[PDB]
């Protein structure tokens, strides 16, 4: 239904069983229509940068204003827009317009808040049997994460096979939805002081906080490095209409790029099938965001893979802290196909510790293989067993696990 | 081994080797007394070979019929087009005044109305009381406003048992001693009497009193491992086992909101 | 292999590595994608199969349209008298008129019209409704009743049909050991990289697609794909997670006059049982009648379901620590530790002997299509094959009914889904049949554990039809401090002549003085020297016991073997020494090892093979041993460093043992 103006005619005739009233001229106030291969032809023609640039602008950021890498948050941003049931969280302190994105720049995204959310209206009211928000909509953003709520005692479990597949079962049948799942929230604390005596998501309530559903996240984006909203971010000129975007990712969402990948660099052995599947899925979605039109190379590749490499390590590092034992594999391996030189990506917010440490963790400094100088760290956890040896981060080193 | 031979010929159809059957009784989605009929005829005295090439028949034509819920209206789009496909199924079939037409319905198969002559129904029996397991090549014609489902029994045979034919019971009955016939009562629950004292022969004849007088009220109480858990649960499918306890007097007895009577008159 | 899987196998051309490496984020159920490429990518060239993703892609979204602006493709239709749609269709016939009749999930339109050689082209339009590329036809006529949307071609991008035929020409042409290494990559997990006996747990798991009724539990550490398997065989089997699911829900819903889970899927399994509620108590019950016959009475009516229950759970301790603290079963909560419950267990597989998930482990070959294997598993569903055994062996009599069907189901299974064309020799039985004995044996070890005496016939054989051999299997996978009274160890010449260790345990009752054998292997030797030992008890019972009345206890006494060395003849005194040690109440000494044989008359046997004994007794842990006076000179015959590491409790008669026994 779009807004337009209407010259309405009216004509009667007796005994006529449809409406005397016709519709003669009509002006569409909204959009007339969209070819799919209008932009493409524009993305074909203008560079990568220039097409992150206009992107920005289709916010209606300013990016001579912003650094490149708040550029590739505001993507990331955009990316749930344009996957199928993108799993995403962005924590942050106020002023960086969060919220803002999931409510102006697309009718088909909605802000849920309140955090009553009851699994009748969110996922399938079984009194009705009809679907609810998430079958409707295209990205479901719960705003105020610390106030969210669940009144029905199996809604947290119904989430996570929700992102763990993008369909769950009700009861006797097995409903799904297409709709990306945001999450996002507000930071009350300095970035270090709240992830040092804490996790990152410590806003996330107690009842939800677990080694999964943290574990099905697609991308965290760190909202702290966002600067706070402010005029000179706010960009004058030309922008993409924000229907147009919108409608471009509604057709985008049923493409999928994560099969470049096997061409082009490779991916590393600590990631599980989990991080693999997680990684693409952002990986697709910064390509399609940037490189619609599938004309790329492979730094084009690089560009994404070490953005998704990051934002999905700072959540394996999260359910690190969170769990211990099952999830140390933090070790983010960029590997290529052809040069077969092992790359590793380290989030930001990853010299020696102070203070007495726990038993069984020390500090060493050695010559690595390149002969220079580096400072080690090695994490020893001692448990009941019958003498076994488990070793780990040696980077599949053979010297170095005959000396150990 | 005289009563063997007795067996099969004053009861012909109607006697068959226990053993065989707890050879086969599982594995399936088929009742016991398909295949305990389906075994009583191919399997003539004793005769291994005879008995294993039965056991493959059974096991072939299973594998070919009581076709799942699931892809039921499948197999009537291939009958548009073929027509017989000979099904075994559990049917059950009414008599309509109106029609004066019989109009089998299929428990499996979900048609409710399937048309079955005079001829087939009057010899067969024992369709028009709780309905049995057959195999059924079915008959097809479609007609402008037909007012009934286009579906027949073109042929019929019950795998299930036919009518009774109470006469050979007295004459075998004649034929027989008195420990003859017990023993061979006992042999039916396939128990061994020669492995039995008397007395608790005596015993398993009053476990099947029940199921000859009406409102035979019992009590059996024991250690485990007597049997009394098997009985009444596959030695009748007309009585019903109760476990765990929890019933109403609406299910056992009379549902006063439903108007209908309960366990006790089924 | 990949010659015979192009040859004697349809399209199936798939990797299922080529899954994971496909763009598995998109909008399309993970099969029709597996069949795309099973059909537009063959061979091995790199270029031929990247070109076939890129028309698999291509053709995805060209023609998904998803369902929001459904109404919109019909306008496509009408402007242009035909449009090409993907979707998933279900076909229906309508005996009113006899017009094949074609339902959209997606679009909405229940009533298209579709040609009747297509139906009989594709008989999976007519069973539950599959993905195919629909060619909608516009067609409005005044005052028509039916629709005005025809479909003029349709193309199967799911599944064509099923043949059987094929499967068994495929089966007869591959050998058992490539078939069964074919089956396993059809899960996706690499042959090569894995065990053979891990292959058989792999089988195991596939097992509850191919019986009905088939109740199995497996319990392990993390990460053994025991829910991912499942996950991707969900076509006929259901992860019911945290147990949110009532009796009404899951077996039959009173109130709507409509059967439960159970009688829709083949296969329900319950993850995380540790968490599963069943809310009202009763269900358990009812739950017990599904288990015992797959058919339960709920309020007036019986339903039978088809429905084989998995039970899928995390262990979080070691093996060994759970084995000698409790029962192996311990992750299930206490709504099932009832043995009544657990009885009906036909295989516990063992998680723990799965490793890891690793992708060494996931192989990269090719592999049938998972439809393929569900659908056939479908045909296995039906067949039985519990009559094969009997050509070729007979079960032990330890085994009761319920095992001997447990097993007969779990043989038949295994074998048809490795034996389509059936493979009927010898030694495929004795394989299966030994799987399943010791499967089950591990369970009936559990409900030993957890009933007591109730279920001490654990000694689970097969006896060879021709050779007359029993095979007696044992569990899979003497300890330091004083043992219960009544609990012993001994060394004997088996009948074979080999030395061997056994363990005599001794239930002490209220009675009258009965004797019960059990775990005597069928000896008659070790039944009468038993009886000897008896007679020999109640006859010295007052100066043995003091005063104690064998007349007023009775004794259950059970012999197992822990080498497998054979029946053994001499227990007279151990059996004795069991006796006095349960009738008086007092535990025997640890590690203490009792030798030789005894008359009736008190006589004591020389300990034959006493060096072998001894070095038994090393090697069976134990640091104490009871030898007679006839023994004495056999000391030289002893090494001496052998000798000095045990304390010889040197005694004279049945009596001085029974005394340096019990201390």
């Amino acid at each position: 239904g779009i807004w337009v103006i209407a010259t309405l005619s009216y004509y009667f005739e007796e005994g006529q069983t449809s409406s005397p009233f016709g519709v003669s001229l009509l002006k569409p106030i909204q959009m007339p229509n969209m070819n799919m291969d209008e932009l493409f032809s524009g993305r074909a023609a203008l560079s990568t940068d220039q097409w992150r640039e206009s992107l920005i602008r289709s916010i209606g950021m300013e990016p001579a204003s912003l650094k490149e890498d708040v550029q590739w948050h505001l993507l990331a941003r955009m990316v749930p827009f344009v996957e199928n049931n993108y799993n995403v969280c962005e924590l942050g302190p106020r002023g960086t317009g969060k919220s803002h994105i999931y409510k102006e720049c697309s009718p088909n995204s909605i802000l849920v808040s309140g955090g009553q959310t009851t699994v009748a209206n969110l996922f399938y009211n079984m009194s009705s049997r009809r679907i609810g928000l998430v079958g409707l909509w295209d990205v479901v953003a719960f705003d105020e994460v610390a106030g969210i709520s669940f009144k029905d005692k199996d809604g947290v479990q119904i989430m996570k096979d929700y992102m763990a597949s993008g369909s769950f079962a009700r009861g006797r049948e097995q409903m799904e939805a297409s709709a990306s799942m945001v999450f996002v929230g507000n930071i009350n604390q300095s970035v270090e002081s709240l992830v040092k005596t804490s996790h990152l998501l410590a806003p996330f309530p107690e009842a939800m906080i677990d080694s999964a559903f943290f574990d099905r996240f697609h991308a965290y984006i760190p909202g702290w490095e966002i600067p706070k909203m402010r005029p000179e971010f706010f960009t004058n000129r030309y922008g993409l209409i924000v229907d147009y975007l919108a409608e471009f990712f509604r057709e985008m969402r049923k493409r999928s790029f994560a099969d470049s990948i096997e061409k082009y660099f490779k991916l590393g052995n600590n990631l599980n099938q989990r991080d693999v599947i997680a990684v693409r899925k952002t990986v697709s979605g910064l390509m399609k965001l940037l490189y619609p039109h599938g004309q790329f190379n492979k730094e084009d590749v690089r560009q994404c893979l070490e953005y998704a490499l990051q934002v999905r390590r700072r959540v394996k590092e999260q359910l690190k802290k969170i769990g211990g034992m099952e999830f140390y594999d933090v070790h983010f391996s960029y590997i290529d196909n052809d040069t077969l030189e092992e790359h590793f990506v380290s989030v930001k917010e990853q010299l020696i510790p102070e203070g007495p440490a726990k038993p069984g963790f020390l500090y060493t400094i050695g010559l690595s293989n390149k002969g220079m100088p580096g400072l080690y760290r090695l994490e020893l956890q001692v448990t009941k067993g019958s003498g076994k040896l488990a070793t780990s981060g040696l980077w599949n080193s053979s010297s170095a696990k005959e000396q150990v | 081994k005289e009563l063997d031979q007795l067996l099969n010929e004053h009861f012909a159809g109607r006697v068959v080797r226990k053993d065989l059957t707890k050879l086969i009784k599982e594995g399936a989605n088929v009742p016991v007394y398909v295949l305990e009929y389906l075994l009583g005829m191919y399997c003539a005295s004793d005769d291994p070979e005879i008995i294993e090439q039965g056991l493959r028949n059974v096991k072939t034509v299973l594998a070919e019929n009581y076709v799942r819920p699931d892809e039921a209206e499948k197999v009537k789009s291939l009958v548009r087009e073929r027509g017989s496909y000979k099904v075994i199924d559990r049917v059950t079939v009414k008599l309509n005044e109106r029609k004066d037409k019989y109009e089998a319905s299929f428990s499996n198969l979900g048609i409710k109305d399937a048309e079955i002559s005079a001829g087939i129904v009057k010899e067969y029996e024992k369709l028009l009381v709780g309905g049995i397991w057959v195999i059924a090549t079915l008959s097809y014609y479609f007609e402008e406003g037909q007012t009934s489902s286009p579906f027949g029994v073109s042929l019929l045979k019950p795998i299930q048992m036919p009518n009774m034919n109470m006469d050979e019971l007295f004459s075998g009955r004649a034929a027989l001693s008195t420990d003859q016939w017990r023993e061979s009562l006992i042999r039916s629950i396939g128990m061994e009497p020669a492995s039995l004292k008397e007395d608790v022969q005596w015993h398993l004849l009053a476990r099947m009193v029940p199921f000859v007088e009406n409102n035979y009220n019992v009590c059996e109480l024991g250690p485990r491992g007597t049997g009394k858990s098997h009985i009444y649960k596959e030695c009748s499918p007309n009585s019903i086992l109760v476990s765990g306890g929890q019933t109403t007097v609406a299910n056992l007895f009379y549902n006063m909101s439903s108007r209908r009577i309960g366990l006790v008159g089924l | 292999l990949d010659q015979l899987l192009n040859e004697h196998f349809a399209g199936r051309v798939v990797r299922k590595d080529l899954t994971k490496l496909i763009k598995e984020g998109a909008n399309v159920p993970v099969y029709v994608l597996e069949y795309l490429l099973g059909m537009y990518c063959a061979s091995d060239d790199p270029e031929i199969i990247e070109q076939g993703l890129r028309n698999v892609k291509t053709v995805l979204a060209e023609n998904y349209v998803r369902p929001d602006e459904a109404e919109k493709v019909k306008s496509l239709v009408r402007e242009r008298g035909s449009y090409k749609v993907i979707d998933r269709v279900t076909v229906k016939l309508n005996e009113r008129k006899d017009k094949y009749e074609a339902s959209f999930s997606n679009l909405g339109i229940k009533d298209a019209e579709i040609s009747a050689g297509i139906v009989k082209e594709y008989e999976k339009l007519l069973v539950g409704g599959i993905w195919v590329i629909a060619t909608l036809s516009y067609y409005f006529e005044e005052g028509q009743t039916s629709s005005p949307f025809g479909v003029s071609l349709l193309k199967p991008i799911q599944m064509p049909n099923m043949n059987m035929d094929e499967l068994f020409s495929g089966r007869a042409a591959l050998s058992t050991d490539q078939w069964r290494e074919s089956l396993i990559r059809s899960i996706g997990m690499e042959p090569a990289s894995l065990k053979e006996d891990v292959q058989w747990h792999l089988l195991a798991r596939m097992v509850p697609f191919v019986e009905n009724n088939y109740n199995v539990c497996e319990l392990g550490p993390r990460g053994t794909g025991k829910s991912h398997i499942y996950k991707e065989c969900s076509p006929n089997s259901i992860l019911v997670s945290g147990g949110q699911t009532t009796v009404a829900n899951l077996f039959y819903n009173m109130s709507s006059r409509r059967i439960g889970l159970v009688g829709l899927w083949d296969v329900v399994a319950f993850d995380e049982v540790a968490g599963i509620s069943f809310k009202d108590k009763d269900g358990v019950q009812i739950m017990k009648d599904y288990m015992a016959s797959g058919s339960f009475a709920r309020g007036r009516e019986q339903m039978e379901a088809s429905a084989s229950m998995v039970f899928v759970g995390n262990i979080n301790q070691s093996v060994e620590s759970l084995v000698k603290t409790s029962h192996l079963l311990a992750p299930f909560p206490e709504a099932m530790i009832d043995s009544a419950f657990f009885d009906r267990f036909h295989a516990y597989i063992p998680g723990w002997e799965i490793p890891k998930m690793r992708p060494e482990f996931f192989t990269n070959r090719y592999g049938l299509i998972v439809d393929y294997l569900a659908e056939f598993f479908r045909e296995m569903r039906k067949r039985s094959f519990a009559d094969s055994i009997e050509k070729y062996f007979k079960l032990g009599n330890n085994l009761n009914q319920r095992d001997v069907i447990a097993v007969r189901k779990t043989v038949s299974g295994l074998m048809k889904l490795l034996y389509p064309h059936g493979q009927f020799n010898k030694e495929d039985v004795r394989q299966c049949l030994e799987y399943a004995l010791q499967v089950r044996r591990r369970v009936k070890e559990q409900l030993k554990k957890i009933g007591g005496m109730e279920f001490y016939d654990v000694h689970f054989s097969y006896i060879d039809n021709d050779t007359l051999e029993e095979h007696f299997v044992s569990v899979k996978e003497i300890p330091e401090g004083p043992a219960k009274p009544g609990f012993l160890y001994t060394i004997g010449l088996s009948n074979k002549g080999m030395p061997g260790l056994y363990r005599l345990e001794l239930q002490v009752t209220k009675g009258s003085g009965k004797l019960a054998t059990s775990g005597l292997w069928n000896s008659s030797s070790a039944k009468e020297q038993v009886k000897i030992a008896f007679d020999y008890f109640k006859a010295n019972a007052s100066r043995i016991s003091g005063g104690s009345k064998v007349m007023e206890h009775d004794f259950h006494l059970h012999v197992v073997e822990l080498q497998n060395t054979g029946p053994l003849s001499h227990l007279a005194l151990p059996s004795l020494v069991a006796f006095a040690s349960g009738l008086l109440g007092r535990s025997v000494q640890s590690q203490m090892v009792v030798l030789g044989d005894m008359s009736l008359g008190g006589s004591v046997t020389p300990v034959e093979s006493i060096a072998e004994c001894l070095q038994v007794a090393f090697d069976a842990g134990a640091k104490k041993v009871a030898l007679p006076m006839s023994s004495a000179a056999d000391i030289p015959t002893i090494p001496v460093e052998l000798f000095t590491k045990f304390q010889t409790s040197f005694y004279a008669d049945p009596v001085d043992a029974v005394f340096k026994g019990l201390g």
